[PDB]
């Protein structure tokens, strides 16, 4: 399963006969699906794992992230500046600024300039020691793709079987969150509720309150 | 009479469009001589 | 009129200039148009070309099943408000009369969009499925890009040339319904009409009934 | 001719009020239904062609 | 000295901070920083007509982006040189006033009125100039095809080699520092609604509230 | 009125059409003709 | 190509074969100067020396009377449809400055800036110029250079030119050293200069008639084709009509 000449594919027995030559199921995650074709390069397909990879991981914060506060939301009563995501920067430019479970004194952010430029410069430095794959002998070395080194506290590196299967949760669990993060972008832009609130909508009536309840939403006029 | 209408009018079409396209269909290479 | 080898005609004429090597001439359409190299090797090549023919194959149906029904609208076949308009044809779904083919209730009469969805789901994806792989209960070995067989019903790819000049006219009457498609996208946006309701107006008076007068409609306002 | 009508005097119309006269023609008809409905019309009384 | 620019020892797209650019690029192209982590390049014909595609977009972009600056800076305290299309994605209605499209204030500079006319003028001659350009006509037939320097460079200029190089790193900078504006002026135009230099002399009367926070509360939805 | 008609007199009618079926089955008819003609090619 | 039209002994003549036989020209004008049409009615060229010493003065003439011609239809018809130009018709452009009126010169596009130097100044530097100019041109000497084609040249390139086409200085955009093309051009320019030096007596001749500039001409032409031509403006005033 999920390695060699019988790996899953992305359209199961309708991918035996025509798959690409060069998806040969080296990496995880692999099913074959190259139907536009654009990794025909060995580097250039090497380039775009690099992108899936850590994109999948980004996307899994994303989800996880944007469930959270609309979650304490619900259930146990956990107030907030505002709950839901895709309006959660207006959270900002609040009179009460920003807290981090509506407490004053929990972060209580104001300079909206200044929480961007610390942003910046970290995330920045951080992503600057990831590519360059370390220097002057602080952590330079590594494949800068799975480092497990200072990186992995855990030690779920080792038993190469169990880091095979386990990199293919990682990227499966990952192009799941992308799926679902392009759930959450397009109910934003299109119902204008919280990916919570769609779902809590949902369950009330879901013959009517489909998305094609929608549809007419952007008849041009 | 509309319906005769649309008959004498399919009719018509149909029988002048026999002689366009065999006035289109080389007419010129009829001839029973040479040239 | 040669349309394959060296001397085929370009996509610029008699300022076309030297055509890229790998397009040599060998596929139909080939107009020497790559100017952003995305098929300089053969397998993007033979997948791009893939992704031309059965998007030119679904813009001619989709050409045709745009301009058809508001035509049938005009002729006399009742449409009430939606079922013309190409872009709210979705829309004639939710009405208490439902989907009528040729705006008969007779005929389909459809009210769950999730069931026709749903079989739309399993039938094309079954053919779609057959499609990639190659193989079905019936055919075994067929061309992925030109099938052919239960395919060919009338026999009228039989001999090369013919077949070849037929690919040409394939391809080149995809083209020209995949920039309508482009076309009927774009007037559906920026005019909120039928394509053939833009005809009309622009049959009607065309020194101002265009695309100019719809420009000054997007401007982001203060 | 078209020049002549729009800028070099007018062209003389007999519809004109007041028994006609020569008139500078503005605006005219350009409107391809208008043009090509003569041509197509049926010779015969009522139409008579062009 | 020019070792900067060419060379394994020039500088980079991350600085000291990248050791790990790509090994195609080994320093023989005007710019090239080592910015390819989407790889699109590492093709080589793909990646020539990409260069293309940089020099022909940055030397647009210098014009574009000189001159949707250009008009107002010349716009004057009154407002009447020009009308409300000083303002650059407002300029093509400039052609739809009653005065037609001036190119200052006075009336005796184009006047033109016939945007019919002016786009097929364009087109046109657009056409043979890039014709010209891909193919070859009056300004060279076996030029270089980014860099023909013939009647293209008249005041001397692209002597010296060692020069010619650092000014052709010095087109490139310049160009994608253009293009990079291009883009600041369309994601400008598109949430403000106001010209750029506006944008700059409202930023200059108060950094803290004007600036693109302002306006990140634009496009929530209901 | 005591009886039904066309009165399709006068008007500029274009090729004496009133109704647009008229000119579906004239362009149509003169389509087939022009579809056997066309497949009918390439011969003699 | 094509330079079997203009030279040779087979070449476009003053009139076509019907009117003159081929042995009816100058035997000094058998196809070797650019704009031989071996129009000779007067005997004036009589050899190829004189024929050649004529075609130096209707060289400069042409290049005088062309950017004259442009000189004349440009600024009136500016003026016309409203720059800023205060004195665009050619034959009163003179008396604007009689009183020290300085004309305003318009640097299309960026241009209606007032000239602040008087007549005195104009005429004293337009003489010590093109007096300067013209020692130059019958010498052949030119102090400096910095030309955009050839930069910076010395002194020594003037001698060895070839007078009345002195490629390299004046030559910044080349396009004329295919001898081939170089001909072709020569003949552009000659034509373009006859025809050039027709308009400008026409703009002459047309202001002293009808008391108004070149471009007004035209214009009104244009506007009323039969009520403003010759016969219109030498009638007076209208006509008694025949009725
Ligand atoms: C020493 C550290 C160093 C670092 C960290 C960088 C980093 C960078 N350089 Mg630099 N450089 C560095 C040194 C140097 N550079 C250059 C010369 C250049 C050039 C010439 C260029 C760069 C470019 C870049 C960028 C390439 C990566 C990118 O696009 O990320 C993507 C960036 C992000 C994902 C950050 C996002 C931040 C986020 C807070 C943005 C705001 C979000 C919004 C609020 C919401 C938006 C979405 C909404 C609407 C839904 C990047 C930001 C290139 C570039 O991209 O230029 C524009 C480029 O062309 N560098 C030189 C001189 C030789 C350097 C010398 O030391
Ligand atoms: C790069 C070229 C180019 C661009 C960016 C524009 C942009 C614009 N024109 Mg213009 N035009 C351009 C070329 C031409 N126009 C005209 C003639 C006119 C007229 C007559 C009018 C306009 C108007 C407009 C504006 C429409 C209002 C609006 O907000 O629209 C949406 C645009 C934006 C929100 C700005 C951001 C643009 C960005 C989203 C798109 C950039 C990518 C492009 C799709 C690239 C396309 C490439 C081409 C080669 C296919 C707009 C900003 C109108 C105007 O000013 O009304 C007040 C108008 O009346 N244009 C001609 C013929 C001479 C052009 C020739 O090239
Ligand atoms: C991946 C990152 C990211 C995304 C997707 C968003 C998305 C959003 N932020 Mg935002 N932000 C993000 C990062 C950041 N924000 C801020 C600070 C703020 C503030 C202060 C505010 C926002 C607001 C907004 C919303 C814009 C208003 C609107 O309705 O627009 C249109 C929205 C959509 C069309 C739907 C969602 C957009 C999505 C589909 C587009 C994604 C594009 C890119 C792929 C994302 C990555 C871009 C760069 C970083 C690489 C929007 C939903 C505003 C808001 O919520 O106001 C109510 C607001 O006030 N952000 C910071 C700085 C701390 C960020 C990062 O550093
Ligand atoms: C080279 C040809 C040349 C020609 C054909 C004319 C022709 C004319 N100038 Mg003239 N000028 C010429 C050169 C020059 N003018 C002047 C200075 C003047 C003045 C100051 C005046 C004329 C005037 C006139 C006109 C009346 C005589 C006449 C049409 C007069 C005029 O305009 O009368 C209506 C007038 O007052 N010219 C100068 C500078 C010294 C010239 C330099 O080359
Ligand atoms: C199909 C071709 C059939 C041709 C013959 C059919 C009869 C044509 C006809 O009705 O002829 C008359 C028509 C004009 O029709 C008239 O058109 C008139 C239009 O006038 C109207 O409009 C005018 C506008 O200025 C005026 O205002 C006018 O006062 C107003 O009444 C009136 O309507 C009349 O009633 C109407 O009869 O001419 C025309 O269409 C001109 C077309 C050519 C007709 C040629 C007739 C001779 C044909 C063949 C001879 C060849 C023989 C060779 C072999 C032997
Ligand atoms: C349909 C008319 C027509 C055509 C096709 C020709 C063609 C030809 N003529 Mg010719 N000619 C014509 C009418 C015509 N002619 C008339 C009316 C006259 C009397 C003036 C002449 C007198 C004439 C002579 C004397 C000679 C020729 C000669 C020739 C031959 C080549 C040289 C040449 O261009 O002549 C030159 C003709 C002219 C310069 C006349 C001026 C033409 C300009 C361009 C007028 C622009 C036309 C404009 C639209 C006005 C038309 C208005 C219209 C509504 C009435 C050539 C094959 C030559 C020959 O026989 O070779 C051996 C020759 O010697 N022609
Ligand atoms: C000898 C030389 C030729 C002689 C005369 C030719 C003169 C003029 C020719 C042009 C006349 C106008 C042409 C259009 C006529 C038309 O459209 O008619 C259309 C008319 C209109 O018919 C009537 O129109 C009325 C209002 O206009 C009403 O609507 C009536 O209901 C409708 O019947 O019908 C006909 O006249 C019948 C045309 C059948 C033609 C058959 C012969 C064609 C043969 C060969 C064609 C070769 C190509
Ligand atoms: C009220 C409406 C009736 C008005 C009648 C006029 C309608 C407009 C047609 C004008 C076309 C001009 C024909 C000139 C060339 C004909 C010579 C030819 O034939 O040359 C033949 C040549 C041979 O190779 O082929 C070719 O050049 C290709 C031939 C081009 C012709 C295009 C035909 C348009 C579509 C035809 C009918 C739509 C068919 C539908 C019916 C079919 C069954 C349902
Ligand atoms: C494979 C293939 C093959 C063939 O042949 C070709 C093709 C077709 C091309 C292909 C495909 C592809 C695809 C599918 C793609 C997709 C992707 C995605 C979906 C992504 C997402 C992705 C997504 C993502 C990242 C996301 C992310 C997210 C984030 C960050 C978030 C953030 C946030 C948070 C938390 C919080 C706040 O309050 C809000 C915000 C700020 C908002
Ligand atoms: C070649 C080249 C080269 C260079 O160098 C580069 C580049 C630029 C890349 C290039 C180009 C490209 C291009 C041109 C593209 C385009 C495309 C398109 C347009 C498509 C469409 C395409 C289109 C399409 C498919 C379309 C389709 C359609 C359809 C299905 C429809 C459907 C329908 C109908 C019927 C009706 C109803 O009521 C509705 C619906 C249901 C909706
Ligand atoms: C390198 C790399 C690598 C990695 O790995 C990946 C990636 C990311 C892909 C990359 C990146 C890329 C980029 C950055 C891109 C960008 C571009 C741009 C921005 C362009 C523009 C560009 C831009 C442009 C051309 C522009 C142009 C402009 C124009 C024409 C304008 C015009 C005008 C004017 C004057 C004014 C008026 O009033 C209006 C008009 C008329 C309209």
């Amino acid at each position: 399963e999920f390695y060699g000449p019988d790996r899953a594919k992305f359209l199961g027995p309708f991918s035996e006969n025509d798959t690409p030559e060069y998806l040969t199921g080296e990496f995880p995650g692999d099913y074959g699906w190259d139907t536009a074709g654009l990794s025909a390069d060995p580097q250039t397909f090497a380039r775009y794992r690099e992108i899936e990879l850590i994109h999948a991981r980004w996307a899994l914060l994303g989800a996880l992230g944007i469930l959270t506060p609309e979650l304490l939301s619900q259930y146990a009563g956990v107030q907030f500046g505002e709950p839901v995501w895709f309006k959660a920067g207006a959270q900002i430019f609040a009179a009460g600024g920003l807290n981090y479970l509506g407490n004053e004194s929990l972060i209580h952010a104001q300079s909206i300039i200044a929480t961007l430029a610390v942003q910046v410069v970290l995330m920045g430095l951080a992503e600057a020691y990831r590519a360059n794959g370390g220097s002057e002998g602080f952590l330079d070395d590594l494949d800068t793709l799975y480092p497990g080194g200072a990186f992995d506290p855990l030690g779920l590196a080792d038993d190469p079987d169990t880091f095979a299967e386990l990199k293919v949760k990682e990227i499966k669990n990952g192009r799941l969150a992308m799926f679902s993060c392009l759930g959450f972008f397009v109910q934003a832009i299109v119902t204008g509720k919280g990916p919570v609130q769609n779902l809590t909508d949902h369950l009330a009536d879901p013959t009517v309150n489909n998305a094609f309840a929608s549809a007419t939403k952007f008849t041009p006029g | 009479m509309l319906t005769l209408k649309i008959f004498v009018y399919t009719v018509v079409t149909f029988f002048v469009g026999l002689f366009i396209f065999g006035f289109l269909s080389n007419d010129p290479s009829r001839n029973p001589g040479k040239g | 009129s040669a349309w394959y080898g060296p001397d085929r005609p370009l996509f610029l004429g008699s300022l076309s200039g030297e055509p890229p090597s790998y397009l040599t001439g060998e596929f139909p359409g080939d107009y020497g148009w790559d100017t952003a190299g995305l098929s300089a090797d053969p397998t993007t090549f033979a997948r791009y070309r893939t992704i031309e023919l059965i998007h030119a194959r679904w813009a001619l149906l989709g050409a045709l099943g745009i301009i058809t029904p508001e035509l049938l609208a005009k002729n006399g076949v009742p449409f009430s408000e939606d079922g013309a308009i190409w872009f709210k044809a979705g829309a004639e779904i939710f009405k208490e009369g439902g989907l009528n083919y040729l705006g008969n209730e007779n005929l389909i009469h459809a009210q769950s969009i999730l069931a026709t969805l749903a079989v739309q789901v399993i039938v094309m994806g079954a053919a779609e499925g057959f499609r990639a792989n190659g193989e079905a209960p019936g055919v075994e070995g067929l061309d992925p890009l030109y099938p052919g067989g239960p395919f060919d019903p009338l026999g009228l790819a039989d001999d090369p040339e013919a077949f070849a000049e037929l690919k040409v006219k394939e391809i080149k009457n995809g083209r020209l319904a995949m920039f309508s498609c482009l076309g009927f996208f774009v007037q559906a946006i920026v005019t909120g009409k039928g394509p053939i309701q833009n005809l009309q107006d622009h049959l009607a008076d065309p020194g101002v009934n265009n695309a100019f007068a719809s420009a000054t409609k997007f401007v982001p306002t203060p | 001719l078209v020049l002549k009508a729009l800028y070099f005097g007018g062209v003389y119309d007999t519809w004109a009020p007041g028994g006609g006269d020569v008139r500078i023609i503005s605006n005219p008809t350009t409107n391809a239904a208008i043009i090509f409905g003569y041509i197509v019309k049926s010779p015969f009384g009522g139409d008579g062609w062009i | 000295t020019i070792n900067q620019f060419y060379g394994p020892d020039r500088n980079k797209w991350l600085g000291p901070y990248s050791t790990n650019t790509p090994p195609y690029l080994t320093g023989e192209f005007p710019g090239d920083y080592g910015w390819d982590t989407a790889g699109l390049s590492a093709d080589p014909e793909t990646f020539k007509r990409y260069r293309e595609l940089e020099l022909i977009h940055a030397r647009w972009a210098l014009l574009g982006a000189l001159g949707m600056v250009t008009p107002e800076l010349l716009q004057d305290d009154d407002g009447i040189m020009f009308g409300e299309s000083a303002i650059w994605f407002k300029a093509g209605a400039a052609i739809f006033q009653e005065g037609g499209l001036n190119y200052l204030g006075n009336p005796s500079l184009i006047h033109a009125q016939n945007i019919v006319a002016t786009l097929a003028v364009q087109v046109v001659l657009m056409g043979l100039v890039e014709g010209y350009r891909v193919n070859g006509g009056p300004a060279g037939e076996g030029l270089d095809p980014l860099y023909p320097g013939e009647a293209f460079d008249p005041l001397g200029l692209a002597d010296d080699p060692e020069a010619f190089a650092e000014l052709k790193v010095k087109e490139i900078k310049n160009g994608r520092l253009a293009m990079f504006a291009c883009l600041g002026f369309f994601v400008q135009a598109i949430v403000t609604g106001k010209g750029p230099i506006e944008n700059l002399t409202d930023h200059l009367a108060n950094p803290a509230e004007n600036n693109a926070f302002a306006y990140a509360t634009k496009f929530t939805p209901q | 009125l005591v009886d039904d008609r066309m009165n399709g007199d006068g008007t500029g009618l274009p090729f004496g059409v009133n109704d647009g079926i008229l000119g579906w089955v004239i362009a149509g008819t003169l389509g087939t003709i022009w579809a056997i003609y066309f497949v009918s090619q390439k011969d003699l | 190509p094509d330079l079997e039209k203009w030279y040779g002994p087979d070449r476009k003549l003053f009139l076509p074969g019907g009117l003159l036989d081929r042995d009816d020209v100058p035997e000094y004008l058998n196809g070797e100067l650019a704009g031989d049409y071996g129009y000779d009615p007067l005997g004036l060229g009589k050899d190829e020396e004189q024929v050649e010493k004529y075609r130096a003065n209707e060289l400069l003439h042409a290049r005088w009377a062309m950017l004259a011609a442009a000189g004349i239809i440009i600024p009136e018809g500016l003026q016309a449809n409203g720059a800023d130009i205060k004195g665009g018709t050619w034959f009163e452009t003179g008396a604007e400055m009689l009183n020290g009126g300085t004309l305003n010169y318009f640097a299309v596009p960026f241009g209606v800036v007032q000239n602040p130097l008087p007549l005195a100044a104009v005429t004293l530097i337009e003489i010590v110029l093109l007096g300067a100019v013209e020692k130059f041109r019958v010498d052949g000497t030119g102090p400096a250079g910095f030309s955009p084609g050839v930069g910076k040249f010395d002194s020594d390139i003037f001698d060895g030119l070839d007078k009345l086409y002195p490629g390299g200085p004046f030559d910044p955009l080349n396009l004329a050293d295919d001898p081939e093309v170089f001909a072709e051009l020569q003949v552009k320019e000659i034509k373009n200069g006859r025809l050039a030096m027709i308009a400008v007596l026409a703009f002459a001749i047309q202001s002293y008639v009808t008391g108004e500039g070149p471009y007004a001409n035209i214009t009104k032409h244009l506007s009323d084709p039969f009520g403003y031509n010759l016969l219109t403006v030498l009638q007076g005033d209208d006509r008694v009509p025949t009725l």
